[PDB]
């Protein structure tokens, strides 16, 4: 085993977790998981892989059956991977969390015998113990936790980091039966940390992701155009992707700083691909670099050399959905500072959001656009302009969906919690003090046919009122 | 400039006279809505002084009390005794906010000073003695409330969450 | 009896490192397959067993059921940090048992190679084996008599091994480790940790959304609370034979091996160890 | 009873001499044993002028202000214009609570009108300036513990502890 | 049709006068309801030549100005250096869209020429420091819409969603 | 670039004269930072010497030799005959890794002679002698780090673990 390659990469506002869903616990931080890049490698390499395949074949073949193809390089029950990842990064050292003390001896007095909710809520750097029964209270505290202003704001302007703290901040407390006061030290204790924990939001974490690669696996058939295959969708995972949740709404967003190789028969038009990188000019550019790599898979002098193999298996329209990148809808725009960028982008996902109230402008139809794109919805008609077979004003036509009459695909559109949302959005920099939103959809396997530039223009019109 | 009056809800019998704005100027900051009770004021730290009904400063951070907020002076003779205050209009502590601030007006609190003489205990009592509820649409609302009785097919309600709704703390002196 | 168990988390926190961590955890496990039973009126009524907290709070109304469920998981995330937090390394016992070993191994003429090593991240040496497995499902290479999570002498010796073959062939591994038809002339202790910084045990998560789905229709993820062992942790173990000649290849294959796993999931870089000490006790 | 008086402790330094008695007994409620403060009382509902500050009140539950109780009465040429009652002393909010309340104390805190001509908008300040902080213990600390400098001649550990757990919501005008 | 045409909103010292009709009747398509600006008609593949204030062709989508719509007439001595178009009614690009409109556009739009010899470059350019955004009231939001301060009491929400939505590129010549 | 100084830790008295720029820049690689010695570069198949005490070639891969890296060069009077060498920053085995080392390095490891007069009997020797390790402490880590005794007061751990994570292979020939 030797050195494949390393990246010095660089994470933006990234939003990991751990056993608990906080980037930082009582006994380690960890920032980059290392499981979650290789996670997120391999579903980025099945996504792509489809796009090729549906490029060039016009087919889609199941998750299962690519990373049963991919096993030699990423592992399964019956091979050990054959590439190593890793993760270091400054101050790898011990980092906790600790809570020296809190005072709230008080609050536990206003919750005798009262079956009552307790809301927490920073207010202008003092955070409130808010009792639901008309009660407010300013606990103290002191953390090796430094909570700055800045993600404060950024947690109470963003209004979709401020709704996954609904989980995060309050506890309903039974005290009626009775209520030892050394009970609700901890219970309130408990919700502190889980509080405070969610607002240890770095920025800028670089971390140098290394890949090692098992010599023994060498080119049994098909090994080394494998490889190469994956270090590409590697490129495509950094440069459309991110670390952590909510990725898909341009957190933990990815940025190359410097790519060394050191097998270059195997790195070399990726460590290049990889460079192009370092400097971006302006919008267009990078667009015409995302376009060139995009398809540098699709129609350059190598493309596959392994696809006729039939190891693989069709995917069953009626079963399925699998996502692909369209490599048109791809609309960027420069954005000069990210943290507003950020807080915006709630405005152009949300049902009611003033930056697709503007783009689309009827209800039922901005409804049913995010309930089709933009991950899971929670619906109370609609359908109407969700079908198979009817009439197409806008085509957002789900393969097997049938009016009044469920099918797979409609429960799957309409009520199943995890579903990826198909609009996404990505913020990169180049070390040079600018930085450029990318937006884009990728395409599903349960849209019978869309209106492509229909929805690009939908796409730039967001991309460009977002900002 | 423009002001406001917090107007108690204890359980006692003293709401009828102890204000003149019984239409306010035309409007009201807490008003129903058909969903239920919107928009009631709670003032922390002040208990009652039940007779002549008004909140002594505590400084315990635990001892709330619970009102309505509507705009004037009471009963054109008074305010020797108040504690009036102009405010950003936001640190009201508001609960069922379902209206909207001028962005700011004054208020004046009817207060009684502390008077030490003894020791105090205050008590969480919620409102309760249905007489009470039914002598609070009498005395209360279908004076305050111009719109009470006459709007909406939903007084039920704004009679029977009251006992949720509402609540105080008496020092029992 | 029934007392045993409703009060072995206070055990936990108030006798740590002192108690049988093994019979700790397994009784641990029948209160968390029966919470919904020991929560039923049935805390002792105690005031510093955590199973009354469950009491106090309300995680929803609509349903017992989902009540339960939910208190379930927290109570699991806490046993993991109970455990993590309260049982420490106390490493004086493992410092006198490898040295009284080693006083033994220079009697009988050995040549002893002690080696200390170190947890760089996260280890995960016995994921499969019995510790934890009836609450987690995963599971740390316990040995319930020290006390002590600990690295197999088989592991280490199938992973040197692995190695002394990869880059000296399938022929002088077997001249030093043996085949069929000789026994090897390298001796390996298990390794038990000597020495941490703060914590001994820690807890982690691993959350499977895709592996072995078809598409995104079936994908879901499944979060999986393990324990694991905590960085900084120092190992310690010995390694002694006869003959001078094995005392080359052993040497330097110790600090090359070590870098690269020494237990699972070493592919996303969590068993990754780091040579601390060598020393070497020639006899004869 | 033994009385209590409450005295803040903002950036500025101008309340040097109105706590006029040095002990009167033998009992000051905070302690220094070489960490900082202990039995710190906290008041909410209550803003602060910069005016020697009172403490001016709000119907704010975050508007919190944060000082040291110590024992005697204020000169007596103060207290006429400021809240003073009585309670069992349970209800004080008193953070690092060390020691053990009689349960029974009186109260004088500094205490102003509510600036009817004004909108009490305020903006927390925390202590903070060492340039500050090195005097604002002659200001409050001095005339209280004469042992300071000679038991405490340690600066640092008794100096970053007001900073900590010491601030206050400042009306800024 | 109704006629109308178009302004910009930079912080450059040029906006004097680009109109005669400022009203053409009771009726504009950028209304104002206490939510600030709306149907803010935003154009992209152009720059700004504030300096000589005027709107230059480049040919990249990055760059962009957002101004308001005013019903009416630029001088009417114009087309030597404007461009007129009228519109299907949603060929537009709205910000904070209120409605439908009345079927028919007429906009001018203050136009440049190349003069190309210099390599010019786009560049970003922010509503920012709001002392010249009170200017930018004071001359370009006072008499365009006086029924500010005469209808709406939010004469605050306009400067800060001034700031926050009103950004465009420059040529930086 | 980065040229890097690999002075090992032995007992003896040679680490008095044999640098010219001990300063380096603004990051050395071995360190001392609040957790104890990190970076430390341990070397294979060489063996140190005490009287003029370098490094001479020798394939035991059991000897072995640990020490500091630190930026510097060979005194300008060496390096004719000692070991320059530039590696790719992940080809160094570095107990106790903290960080990463800055892609690419230049080594001046002190090589002396293979010494083909006598015989190589290497023999193991560790660091006690508590004098012996405090006098090569205000030789090193007090010269080339501005840390000791002015940034650490705890550096009695350094003192506890130097005696145990230092060691090598010696001939005393």
């Amino acid at each position: 085993e030797e050195l494949l390659m390393s990246l010095k990469l660089k994470a933006l506002y990234p939003l990991t977790g751990g056993y608990n869903r906080h980037s930082i616990n009582p006994f380690y931080e960890e920032l980059v998981r290392p499981t979650e890049i290789k996670g997120l490698w391999r579903w980025w390499n099945r996504v792509l892989f489809n796009t090729l395949a549906y490029s060039t074949k016009g087919k889609l073949y199941t998750y299962e059956s690519i990373d049963r193809l991919f096993e030699d390089v990423f592992g399964s029950e019956n091979k050990k991977s054959a590439v190593r990842l890793e993760v270091i990064t400054d101050e790898g050292n011990d980092n906790r969390f600790e809570l020296s003390y809190v005072e709230l001896d008080k609050v536990i007095d206003c919750l005798r015998n009262y079956k009552r909710k307790v809301s927490l809520d920073f207010i202008d750097n003092t955070l409130i113990a808010e009792i639901e029964g008309s009660t407010k209270i300013p606990i103290s505290f002191k953390s090796n936790l430094d909570i700055d202003k800045i993600i404060k704001d950024l947690v109470h302007n963003n209004k979709l980091l401020s709704f996954e703290l609904l989980g995060f901040k309050s506890v309903e407390i039974d005290a009626t039966k009775i209520s030892d006061k050394k009970i609700l030290k901890e219970i309130l204790r408990d919700l502190i940390t889980n509080y405070l924990e969610y607002f240890n939001i770095k920025q800028e974490v670089t971390f140098t992701l290394n890949i090692y690669l098992d010599k023994s696996r060498e080119h049994k058939q098909n090994f080394e155009d494998k490889l190469k295959f994956a270090l590409y969708s590697l490129l495509v995972f950094i440069l459309l992707g991110g670390i952590g949740r909510k990725t898909s709404r341009g957190f933990g967003s990815l940025s190359i700083i410097d790519v060394k190789c050191y097998d270059n028969s195997i790195c070399k038009k990726i460590e290049d691909l990889a460079k192009n990188f370092l400097k971006i000019s302006s919008g267009n550019e990078l667009k015409s670099k995302i376009e060139s790599i995009l398809d540098c898979i699709k129609n350059s002098c190598i493309d596959t050399l392994y696809i006729e193999n039939n190891i693989l298996s069709e995917i069953d329209p009626k079963k399925n959905v699998v996502y692909f990148i369209n490599s048109d809808l791809f609309e960027v725009k420069r954005i000069n500072d990210k943290e507003k960028v950020l807080a915006n982008i709630y405005k152009a996902v949300s049902s009611e959001g003033c930056c697709i109230k503007s783009i689309i402008t009827d209800k039922y139809v901005r409804k049913s656009f995010l309930i089709a794109f933009g991950g899971y919805r929670k619906v109370e008609f609609i359908k109407n302009y969700l079908c198979e077979t009817c009439e197409t004003v806008s085509s957002f036509n789900i393969v097997d969906f049938l009016l009044s009459e469920g099918s797979f695909m409609s429960d799957y559109i309409l009520q199943y919690e995890h579903r990826n949302s198909l609009l996404r959005f990505k913020l990169i920099s180049d070390n040079s003090n600018n930085s450029y939103l990318i937006g884009y959809i990728l395409h599903s396997s349960y849209f019978k046919k869309i209106d492509i530039k229909y929805v690009r223009c939908i796409l730039e019109k967001l991309t460009y009122c977002v900002i | 400039s423009t002001q406001r009056e917090y107007v108690f809800i204890p359980i006692t019998n003293s709401i009828t006279i102890d204000v003149k704005i019984t239409i306010g100027g035309s409007d009201h900051i807490t008003n129903i809505d058909e969903r239920g009770i919107h928009n009631v004021l709670v003032i922390t730290g002040y208990a009652v002084d039940e007779k002549n009904g008004r909140l002594v400063p505590t400084l315990d951070p635990c001892d709330y009390v619970k009102g309505i907020l509507v705009a004037g002076t009471p009963q054109q003779a008074q305010s020797n005794d108040f504690l009036t205050l102009k405010l950003p209009a936001n640190k009201l502590y508001l609960i069922r906010k379902k209206g909207n601030i001028s962005d700011d007006l004054k208020i004046y609190i009817p207060y009684s000073s502390p008077d030490a003489r003894n020791s105090m205990k205050t008590k969480p009592v919620s409102i309760s003695d249905d007489t009470i509820v039914n002598n609070i649409i009498k005395e209360v609302f279908d004076k305050i409330y111009n719109i009470t009785q006459k709007e909406k097919v939903k007084i039920e309600k704004v009679k029977e969450d009251i006992k949720e709704l509402f609540s105080y703390y008496a020092l029992e002196q | 009896a029934i007392d045993f168990l409703v009060n072995i988390l206070e055990l936990i926190k108030e006798k740590q490192c002192n108690i049988n961590l093994f019979s700790a955890i397994s009784l641990t496990s029948i209160v968390y397959n029966n919470f919904g039973e020991f929560l039923s009126n049935n805390q002792s009524y105690s005031t510093n067993n955590p199973l009354l907290k469950y009491h106090i709070i309300i995680l929803n109304d609509k349903n017992k059921t989902k009540d339960v469920e939910e208190k379930r998981n927290i109570f699991k995330r806490e046993v993991a940090e109970l455990i993590s937090r309260n049982f420490k390394l106390d490493g004086e016992k493992v410092r006198n048992y490898f040295d009284s070993l080693k006083e033994v191994l220079k009697s009988l003429k050995y040549t002893i190679v002690d080696v200390e090593i170190t947890t760089r991240t996260r280890a995960l040496i016995g994921v499969s084996t019995s510790l934890g497995k009836l609450i987690f499902g995963s599971g740390i290479s316990f040995d319930p008599y020290m006390n002590l999570p600990y690295i197999p002498a088989s592991e280490i010796k199938g992973i040197v091994r692995s190695y002394i073959e990869g880059k000296l062939g399938e022929q002088e591994a077997e001249e030093i480790f043996g085949n069929e038809e000789r026994e090897g002339n390298v001796n390996f202790t298990d390794a038990y940790p000597t020495r941490s910084k703060d914590f001994l045990f820690v807890p982690d998560v691993i959350t499977p959304h895709y592996n072995g789905k078809k598409s995104e229709a079936d994908a879901e993820p499944r979060p999986v609370i393990h324990l694991t062992i905590a960085p900084k942790v120092t190992f310690r173990f010995l390694i002694y034979y006869k003959r001078e000649d094995v005392g080359k290849p052993i040497c330097d294959s110790m600090p090359i091996i070590l870098i690269r796993g020494l237990g699972a999931r070493s592919s996303v870089g969590y068993s990754l160890f780091e040579l601390r000490k060598i020393e070497v006790i020639k006899a004869a």
